């Protein structure tokens, strides 16, 4: 029952208005992403290309994998 | 005699056809190697080259897909990957994680739409990489989901002071930047842990206390129990901005529109002068250019063009004219010499 | 007579064989025709298509290559190209700077591996795009490393509160909400500019400041010596969550667990109630429904399945049969020409 | 007799020229089956591989293209894909809206070039989603300009406290973090919607209030109004750090120069130490080791080498050898059996 | 007019100045981004590829559209 | 040290407890990103291919130069 009126009177206004929600304990998921798709054919017209593309998550993804072993 | 002669002729005239045919044979001889040529030609640097070509196409189409597959994991999952310790899921992402949709996720969750709405801007989900697989590639990502709980009947509200003058005196109302109402009863709020949205304010942890006796008697209309401030030596604010209204305590000093030009008069009845971002979109105040209409900038687009070429077009060979010409001819000595065989 | 006629008889005979090899003379110029026209063919159109072709397939290979070298920049330096006056380093950024390994990163630095914890979460390292070269496309980072000093014995402490009931009156005890302590001695901490985590708080400014002789016997035992706030006309919390298990004033008010459906009634003599979230995973206090147990969803995977397809292989030409034929049907008649030449 | 005999060798020896005639023939019609086998596998066996080649490539083309309009695309509005409630912009989407240029961006915004490094730095410019057609697949973002006025004269000053020894006894003043002056005018200033930095602080919302009577006494010379606290049995700090320049509190305690191995010994009649980066690059205070001085590391450099192959090249066919040698035999017969034929 | 020799007798000093700017109304723009390049041929030869791309962008702007419409 | 019996008598619960550190100078590096490997070839078959892939650097490094010369 905050009284606006006289409240203006000596500067004060209010400039906004919510609701309250407090945050408890949380829920948990675990998603794996598989970034090596499964390729069927695996021929000898692929195999330099497969390797390019092994090279690019190598140079991804082996920072994160040293940096948990160190961190944790 | 007479048919000596004409023997010795027919003689020579025989050997001669002899030399004749053989010749023909010999540039039959040279066609058998120049068509054998021309096979080997293509069986040795056409078809391995072709195969070379298709086999070099087949590892550039996989390439492409692989890299069109890195982009899309790098458009969903950029930031875990940047920051395996504590990254903000995308929406795309956290659509996959709880079914396939938005509405399995809010059931899932048990959001109400402006629930994720406030968990969203807050960005109150994030993810952790817990496991890296190098030997097979692939990485097990961690989300945590908040949980609300909605205190029924609580509203928080946002104050905003601004000096005002009584006379020659110019005053300052102390008052906390956040106060909680709950029906007739009035709280504190801490807002170190809160995100103030429209929807309604997501805070992580407690921040409703409880209030004085002599602040909630300032709040409910008693103004004279609220501690004021003599403003003399220093400097407070004499203008708000709130959502395109400027409240202003043009008193004492000069407020002009910078729009039209006129001035603003503040009427020593009221204490502060409300104005509007329609009346005045510019406004000076005590010499500070405040504006309070919103401009709009002329939309942009922004687009590519591509233009392709068609492949290629190989017409048919045709090289049958000569081919059948040389049938039909082969026809006539075939049976030409059927006929001499007669008058033999 | 007779031989006359003889005459006249290899003489019509003859004459025809000449027109007969005729014939099949100017066929063979039809042979000719048709394999210069097939040559020319090769050369001038199947060759040049394939050297196109090989041509456009090398410019798309390095295309190819060079997409994913800049795949390979957006997703190691994305946020620093976007935003060059100050952006976080990624991961893969800080071990590539500091030698090639994160083993070497914790040496140049000289951080604890949970010191790397804390900044990684902190997001203390910045890089700033000091210069850019367009004509020979490079950009210069600048990367800034946190030095570390740690306070050996100090101590920070979160405090929360909860309004205990005595009596039938609710009260409130007014605390800061971090206190740090260096063995018997306390003192105030300021969080403005710290991080609170579970392996320490970093601290980009100072936070310590003393505490008043009141506050250090509040904290040490003498209760009485705090300050309490009659929560009367106001409102408080009446729950604490802290790591699954929470603390609720269930005084006066009705607490129920949802899951079991029974009443958690509060013994007169404890003051507050600690309910762990093994008993119950889903608490009501006072008519609001807290979470106190942890959900977990099924776990997703996320993954994509390439199909190919074998590349073509042409098989040999193999026209051997009809000319290796023609061979035996050339050079057969060669001795036989030549037979007769010899009886003659 | 003579003739008779004569009759019977004409009659055996133009016996086998028929013979010889009709192999060669024969064996000419093998030869031109021999073309048409060749003529069927180039138009029915390589032209369609050709063109379905080609066909490829062109597909390949097409969707590189695609692919790098999408890494483009990702570049420059990643994080506004990923979070359509509220991203920032980057620093190419920016030139690109207004205009093309940073110029007209600084004309169009009214910024000052210092108020442009302001906004970046505290990413004041957010884009929303508003609009998504996935049937034409494009999105429409909306982006807030922020609008910046300043208060002219109004200087933020930054204050930061450390302990100081008036004989055996540590005190410590309480001022506030920020103050404000206009120039002789002090008031006090709220950092919590603000971002200092030093071209200039952006305030979200108002931080101007006035300050008490007392506390202007004490920041204008006044200590003796300013209020101490004695540190006992409590702890503050004893230095800080301020752009690479240590003030230190060096009284009752041990101060060591690490690198020089020197101790740091205060006068007795100076309140504070200043100890600069140079002479000092790491100092220990009370056992804490303190870098005032900024260590440099090596230079590092991202490269990467792109090494590729020539395409086939596929020369000549030139089979002309054999061809020319065939026209040379077939016009030897051709005028050799004409002028046997005139004999006849 | 703070004076600074006085007051770093009793350990206060002040380690920073900066000007005074105050956020006001902010201006608007709308950009539209059309992810779709303008292809001209279309020919049979691009018809699977063009098709590829579209599951793409589906991939990225399916979510957005369903999050719009659920959360307004 | 603090009593942490009596402290919950009161409504006073600690939930938390961690080490402090303080930041100090910050170090220094250069990282020198080069965005075009250096290719050997350079044919007349690799012409528009490193053409269009020097305006897709333009796109992004042009604004980024353009910005730190206006800001500096
Ligand atoms: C990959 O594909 C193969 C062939 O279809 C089959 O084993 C299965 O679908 C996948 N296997 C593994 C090990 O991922
Ligand atoms: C494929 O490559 C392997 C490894 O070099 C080789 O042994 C094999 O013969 C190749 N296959 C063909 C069909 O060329
Ligand atoms: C508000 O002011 C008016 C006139 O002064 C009067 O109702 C009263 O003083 C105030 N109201 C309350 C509820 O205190
Ligand atoms: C804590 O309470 C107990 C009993 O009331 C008693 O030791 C004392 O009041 C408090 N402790 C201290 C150290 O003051
Ligand atoms: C500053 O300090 C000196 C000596 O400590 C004192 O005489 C003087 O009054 C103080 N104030 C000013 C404003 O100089
Ligand atoms: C761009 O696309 C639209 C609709 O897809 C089409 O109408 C228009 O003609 C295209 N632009 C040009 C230049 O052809
Ligand atoms: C192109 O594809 C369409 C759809 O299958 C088909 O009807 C048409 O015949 C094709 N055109 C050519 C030239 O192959
Ligand atoms: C690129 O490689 C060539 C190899 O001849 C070398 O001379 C040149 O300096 C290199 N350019 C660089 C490293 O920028
Ligand atoms: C391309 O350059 C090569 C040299 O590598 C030259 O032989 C060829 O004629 C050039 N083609 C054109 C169209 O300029």
């Amino acid at each position: 029952q905050i009284h606006w009126g006289n409240l203006s009177k000596i500067g004060v206004v209010g400039i906004g208005s919510a609701s309250y929600k407090v945050m408890t304990r949380s829920s948990h998921q675990s998603l794996v992403i598989k970034l090596m798709p499964n390729i069927t054919l695996l021929n000898n017209c692929t195999r330099v290309e497969i390797a390019e593309y092994r090279r690019l998550l190598r140079t991804v993804l082996e920072p994160i994998r040293d940096a948990l072993n160190a961190m944790t | 005699m007479l048919n000596s002669q004409a023997i010795d002729n027919l003689r020579a005239s025989l050997e001669t056809t002899n030399q004749a045919i053989e010749a023909i044979r010999q540039a039959g001889q040279g066609m058998i190697l120049a068509v054998q040529g021309v096979q080997d030609y293509i069986n040795n640097e056409l078809i391995p080259s072709m195969n070379q070509l298709s086999c070099d196409l087949i590892g550039q189409k996989l390439g492409l897909k692989l890299l069109r597959y890195y982009t899309e994991i790098l458009s969903l999952f950029g930031p875990s990957l940047r920051d395996p310790i504590s990254a903000e899921i995308s929406i795309q992402a956290l659509s996959y994680a709880l079914g396939g949709d938005i509405n399995k996720v809010l059931e899932k969750l048990g959001y109400s739409g402006g629930d994720l709405l406030g968990i969203l801007e807050s960005r109150g989900i994030k993810a952790r990489i817990t496991h890296v697989d190098t030997e097979s590639y692939f990485i097990v990502l961690s989300i945590a989901y908040p949980t609300l709980s909605e205190i029924k009947g609580v509203i928080v509200h946002r104050l905003e002071g601004v000096s005002y003058n009584i006379g020659s005196q110019e005053w300052y109302t102390t008052v906390p930047k956040y106060v909680a109402t709950q029906g007739y009863l009035i709280s504190n709020f801490d807002e170190s842990s809160c995100t103030f949205m429209p929807e309604g304010t997501v805070c992580s942890q407690n921040a409703l206390y409880p209030m004085s006796p002599l602040l909630q008697e300032c709040l409910r209309g008693s103004t004279k129990s609220c501690a004021r401030t003599l403003v003399s030596g220093s400097f407070g604010n004499r203008f708000i901005l709130s959502q395109g209204n400027l409240i202003a305590n043009c008193a004492s000093i000069l407020c002009k529109c910078y729009t039209t030009g006129t001035i603003i008069n503040q009427d020593p009845d009221k204490i502060l002068t409300y104005i509007a971002a329609d009346h005045c979109p510019v406004v000076e105040v005590n010499g500070v250019t405040i504006q309070v209409g919103s401009r709009r900038y002329p939309d942009a687009v922004y687009l590519h063009r591509i233009d392709l070429g068609p492949p290629i077009s190989l017409g048919r060979l045709d090289v049958g004219t000569n081919l059948g010409n040389a049938i039909a001819k082969l026809e006539d000595a075939k049976e030409l010499l059927e006929s001499s065989d007669q008058i033999l």
